[PDB]
């Protein structure tokens, strides 16, 4: 809403609590061997193309 | 309750059973 | 909506030297119903830009020519 | 229930050394029948106290000491 990138930054910080990582890199995290185990379903049936 | 929540997310909860 | 917090910048230059030329080009700002905090950091920005502004004439001029033809006689 | 042995630590600095200040600050030793050595260590450790607190005054002024606008002017 306004053009200003400080205050942008320090209203994105103010002691946050939750910290959510974005799906993107919780599929990049895990190598092979587990990203087809029947564990990472939730992040499996999201991929599909 | 919530780190046992983790442990049986992360892991599952004839075949040929087998024990370790 | 704020800025950086400002920097030390301990001393008053305008307190301290009169002697350059800049001194009289200073002194026309004035507060008009301005506490003098904002209105001292005005004049620190008022003179921080005539020196960059007399430093630059000072850069130009004597970058014409820093050779130049009239000098070979003496 | 007990220390260190003692370091060397020979001489009677102050009594050798009249020519330092800080001596008339460090004068106000009472001696409630303290024995003639462990008295002598309790003006030591003052000594340095005394000492330490000067090195850092000294210090104190040193590091607030800068070249300001001021001096340059010679």
């Amino acid at each position: 809403n306004h053009m200003n990138v400080l205050v942008i930054v320090d209203e994105f910080y103010d002691n946050k609590y939750a910290a959510p990582v974005t799906d993107i890199a919780l599929k990049c995290g895990l190598p092979t061997e587990d990203f087809l185990h029947p564990s990472n379903y939730d992040l499996l049936r999201l991929e599909l193309h | 309750q919530q780190v046992n929540d983790y442990i049986k997310a992360k892991v599952g909860a004839q075949q040929a059973t087998c024990e370790i | 909506a704020r800025r950086l917090p400002k920097p030390t910048l301990q001393g008053r230059l305008e307190a301290d030297f009169p002697d350059s030329p800049l001194l009289p080009k200073f002194q026309e700002l004035n507060q008009n119903n301005l506490p003098n905090d904002v209105f001292r950091e005005a004049q620190r920005s008022y003179l921080v830009f005539l020196t960059s502004q007399f430093c630059y004439e000072e850069y130009v001029q004597r970058t014409f020519g820093v050779p130049r033809r009239q000098r070979a006689i003496d």
